[PDB]
């Protein structure tokens, strides 16, 4: 009869799921009365997300999806194509990619999609994508690959008029080769045709996720823009094509090893940055610890430090089945934990804003990964073996 | 009047009839200035948080022979209104520099005159946006603000401009480009203290050779106090403005400071005296006029209410500028006027 | 395996350049301070246009492209699809098609598309186009035929959400059937699908570009509108339906042989005339020196003439591969100069606002074409045998 | 200072050609400069040494 592509479809609905997040964050309050004729310029607001995502692992019920939609989530659910529903759990997220991993709580009786090798990819390749965009359902939309960036964002045709920035891209095969994206941060939304993130780096930054809790993403912890922005004429710079250091973030690298704002990164490793961007791509191609000297420029500096792991993708309530924002250290070097809260629950159980955590409840916990290992297994007795720099206290 | 007022729509329709007459040694402004005001103001409930509104008015000169009429419109907007939150309307309305400036403006006949019609967005104007926050979402009584923009209103069309243009073009002593301002206004009890400021665009027209104040912008920097209570009413504002107040016909001022301040008393018996001085003072004027004086005057006058519908006036403007040049060349009234007014409102 | 474009689209590709503009423009002088409250109503201004153009003639350099991209060029870079960067340099431009002709200088090793039949062309047919949408780089999106005007712009599917008109538009074959264009002048952007220029007729107004130096489109001269503008109100036009002459363009074949502003055309050639765009469009169909009669109405007038040359296609600093607006006059009468400038560096030697130049420097130039194919080969000795009318002046 | 106007037509200093002011200005900021303690050069003169 005539060609379909509901015969493969039908092959790959099952492993696209529906999402379902509900969560909170922090809002202004709001001064009346309101003026629409005024041009003006704490508390926990409730907030709905929804969005798609993908089975990646049948037996773990590990789904991948966008940061976007479970980011501040409380309370994530999911839906499967048959109508079975479940809970989910964060296990990982990475704001860069928008990129995260979820479990399905009990799972039972999966599909997940084969994922297709994104380096095969070219230009006049058809693309199918799956979504959600908005709310209303399950949507497919079909096309081609646009774009092959060349990070390799993929491109691609397959999008929707002012819809909401799906989640699978599949070849005609089936396979999974990327998983679309929203590069309108905060916002979701597109620009006007599709940006995925590809099939091999999802698999990448996922199992990271997995085998370590977050990613290992190393920072340069400065901060800063370009030399047009507003401070690099209200503080006038000289030559001007590089990267503007607006702040060098604290307890950084950059901060420890050397720095201070103004200076303009002229070089990485001997060769040129012309643009904050250049520079916080080519920082973004290397792991933790690693070491990357570059020019800076004042009259005439430079410097050479090893990185630490980013603060973007951290953890929170997750890694202690129970509830509750620690990162990984270095190398294998244990469970730091960051910034504590105001609720304070965790801080409540002897936890500063420097406390590593080596021992397993008990044994070694070089990484969340492992830790979160443990307060999965034995969720009877805790005695957390944390030790901040000196301290090596137990609390439970 | 309210004459409606049904299903959540209300119209109130006002007005007044102003018998008036000045005397002055300058003929020019000697004579009957009789002349009527009409307008309405509108509001329509859409919700318990929203309300629609409009607002007309117009004078038309009553001193004037039947082969002529001499009428304008002084304001035209509609707007929205949500409460606690803010308002917007659009339209022929007041610039935000009035909401400052406006204090001081409270003399039976004269003052508020530092500053004209169609003079960027220090008064009344065509193409105004404005937005308003009134008490900071209703978490901080008594502070106000505003902000504003106003559209080009360019050279008139069908006249061989080749640029420029708008459909509702005019004579470049009444034009203006893209200008944004704002205002901010806390008023606690009596007393009340208030700040404005406005950035226009210069139109092209507005910067030749045939006029003075030469510039790329037009800019105003107001600061105002205010005491209304016990009877006394007391205001004073002063404003530097570039390139922004006319001297007379000549063009505009590369900068001036302007100065107005008004002392009031209301009796039990109906009497409100009035005394009053205003003054602009123009520097680096260009065509070697200098520094001058462009306004300068105290105005005593009383308003006697009978009621709330029917008044009478006398003011009487003792005008301290002197007969010179540049007072001549610019066509700056500097005799003394009386004005004697009987006010019939509804 | 499965079905790609990406086989036809490897054959296509080193045909389609990038191309980056460089010029500027006058702008007027901003007013300050800036209120935004406040709706309102001479200085050279750089800026940058970038966009795709199709190499057409691989020996000689060939590039067409959209007229909006080039126009008021100072500076034109293309860049290969293989990374080659060259200069470029105007050969030719028409506003109305929004279609321009450039010259790679020095191409090396260059390969051409091959031009299809555009009257060939169906609805239903398969559609590509390639172009730059966002600066980021070369988009290929594709589609279908969807509307065949029957001027023929081609109407397709395969166009970009909020994105630039770009540029070629390929059949399933490989072959060039249309340069996609941007209808919403001085703009760029689309309506909401693609129109294009058809394959066919980018050939021919190429060609004239090339053996002409500007498109043969006679114009009447006449600038207007409809019956329903203010001027047509605001001085009450009696019996409605046809084109009004908002005014009769100076020394033009309307005002030479007779017109006047307000007279409603309302035939040409016998045939009704119910709007200016009927008009305009039906005077685009007549090459230079045509006679055509049209009926005017005033009372009841009507007359017979011949129209030269249109002003909107012109050239500028191009003819003399120095630095430095003419165009062609009448038949193969030399090339006549026109409306002179105030930097004046062409008038500055001896070019009044009507001098032909029938003689090469030497020989004949009965065209731009001709004229600057000397301005190229002898750039030693130049004497430009000018005769505006009367004066036969030889200047260097 | 004198005796040099008089025996040489002008008095012999000497000048880096740089201009330019602290590191408050507001193309200090407006350009944002690193290790700010010393003098920011808004711009080197013409034909100059510098």
């Amino acid at each position: 009869q005539m060609p379909s592509l509901a015969p493969m479809l039908e092959k790959v609905m099952p492993s696209v799921v529906s999402i379902n997040v509900e969560g909170s964050t922090t809002v202004n309050t709001p001064r009346m009365p309101r003026n629409f004729q005024q041009f003006f310029g704490g508390q926990q607001q409730k907030f709905m997300a929804l969005g798609s995502g993908v089975i990646i692992d049948a037996d773990k019920g590990y789904v991948v999806t966008n940061n976007h939609v479970v980011d501040n989530a409380t309370v994530i659910k999911v839906q499967l194509s048959d109508g079975r529903k479940f809970d989910a759990k964060m296990v990982g997220k990475d704001p860069r990619s928008d990129i995260a991993l979820i479990q399905i709580q009990n799972p039972k009786n999966l599909t997940a999609i084969k994922m297709a090798d994104s380096d095969a990819l070219r230009v006049g390749d058809y693309t199918v994508a799956i979504g959600n965009p908005f709310g209303l359902g399950e949507t497919v939309t079909s096309g081609i690959v646009s774009a092959l960036g060349r990070e390799n964002f993929i491109q691609t045709d397959a999008a929707i008029n002012r819809g909401n920035s799906g989640g699978a891209l599949v070849n005609l095969n089936g396979e999974l080769i990327g998983i679309n994206t929203a590069i309108l941060a905060p916002d979701g939304g597109n620009i006007g045709i599709g940006f995925a993130i590809p099939s091999n780096m999802v698999k990448n930054l996922t199992s990271q996720m997995v085998e370590y809790g977050q990613v290992k993403r190393g920072e340069l912890g400065i901060m800063g823009t370009e030399l047009n922005s507003e401070l690099a004429k209200a503080m006038k710079v000289d030559a001007q094509r590089g990267a503007f250091v607006s702040q060098v973030l604290p307890n950084s690298s950059a901060a420890k090893a050397g720095i201070k704002a103004g200076d303009v990164i002229t070089s990485l490793n001997g060769k040129p940055i012309s643009s904050f961007a250049a520079l916080r791509a080519q920082v973004g191609t290397m792991p933790v610890g690693s070491k990357l000297t570059l020019g800076l420029l004042r009259d005439g500096k430079q410097v050479n430090v090893n990185l630490e792991l980013q603060q973007s993708s951290q953890n929170q309530v997750d890694s202690s089945s129970i509830f509750n924002e620690m990162s990984n250290k270095g190398k294998d070097q244990g469970v730091v934990v960051n910034n504590v809260k105001t609720g304070t629950p965790a801080a409540q159980i002897g936890l500063k804003k420097g406390d590593v955590i080596i021992g397993a409840n008990q044994q070694a916990v070089k990484n969340i990964a492992e830790l979160r290992k443990v307060l999965d297994s034995k969720p009877s007795v805790l005695a957390l073996n944390i030790q901040r720099g000196d301290s090596t206290i137990y609390l439970l | 009047a309210e004459v409606y007022n049904k299903d959540g729509n209300k119209l109130d329709l006002y007005g007044k009839v102003d018998g008036l007459h000045y005397f002055s040694d300058n003929k020019d402004v000697d004579g009957d200035q009789t002349y009527m005001r009409l307008g309405f103001k509108g509001e329509t409930q859409v919700t318990d948080q929203l309300t629609g509104y409009g607002q007309w008015e117009y004078q038309i000169q009553g001193n004037s022979a039947e082969n002529e009429n001499n009428s304008w419109t002084r304001v035209a907007f509609a707007g929205l209104k949500f409460q606690d939150v803010g308002s917007f309307d659009y339209g022929r309305n007041y610039g935000v520099v009035y909401d400052v400036t406006s204090w001081t403006d409270v003399l039976p006949e004269f003052g508020g005159d530092t500053y004209g019609s169609d003079n960027f967005m220090q008064q009344r104007g065509n193409g105004f946006a404005t937005y308003r926050n009134t008490d900071f979402f209703g978490l901080v009584d008594g502070l106000n603000f505003a902000v504003q923009y106003q559209g080009k209103n360019g050279n008139p069309s069908g006249e061989g401009f080749t640029s420029g243009v708008t459909n509702n073009g005019r004579d470049a002593l009444r034009q203006n480009g893209d200008g944004v301002g704002g205002s901010i206004t806390y008023d606690y009890e009596g007393f009340g203290i208030g700040g404005a400021i406005s950035s226009s665009k210069r139109t092209d027209a507005q910067n030749t050779a045939a006029y003075i104040g030469n510039g790329d912008r037009a800019e105003t920097y107001t600061g105002g106090l205010k005491y209304d209570a016990n009877n006394i009413y007391l205001a004073a504002q002063y404003t530097q403005t570039y390139n922004a107040t006319r001297v007379g016909s000549l063009g505009w001022a590369n900068k001036a400071q302007n100065f107005e301040a008004v002392a009031q008393y209301q009796f039990d018996f109906g009497l409100r005296p009035s005394l009053a001085y205003l003054q602009s003072k123009g520097k680096n004027l260009g065509r070697g006029y200098d520094d001058e004086d462009i306004l300068k005057y105290v105005d005593v006058g009383a308003t006697y209410y009978f009621n709330k519908n029917m008044s009478t006036y006398v003011d009487y403007k003792i005008n301290l500028l002197d007969d010179n040049q540049f007072t001549r060349d610019a066509g700056i009234n500097t005799d003394n006027i009386v004005a004697l007014g009987l006010v019939y409102q509804f």
